[PDB]
């Protein structure tokens, strides 16, 4: 029954607690000056 | 609690809060400016936490 049902029918915190994916912004931005700055633990 | 809550799906519209003051106050630029102050170490935020 249930292979029929199969047969029928991501986040700024994700990208924390990763670092896989070399993730980052402008070098030269205020993006950068954003996280630069932030008071947000994240 | 009782977290029988959730939002979901993005905002309807757009709301800014803002301190309000009687139309020209005296202390509406200073008190804008000191907003702002706050705003630039964004105290706020970390208030919001």
């Amino acid at each position: 029954a249930n292979l029929a049902a199969f047969l029928t029918v991501e986040s700024a915190e994700d990208l924390s607690k990763q670092t896989e994916i070399a993730y980052g912004t402008l070098d030269s931005g205020s993006t950068k000056e954003f996280f630069r700055r932030s008071k947000i633990a994240v | 609690k009782p977290c029988d809550t959730m939002k979901v799906g993005g905002n309807l519209d757009s709301k800014g809060y803002g301190i309000a003051t009687p139309k020209g106050s005296s202390l509406r630029t200073p008190v804008n400016l000191a907003v702002l102050k706050l705003s630039e170490q964004g105290v706020l935020d970390k208030l919001k936490n």
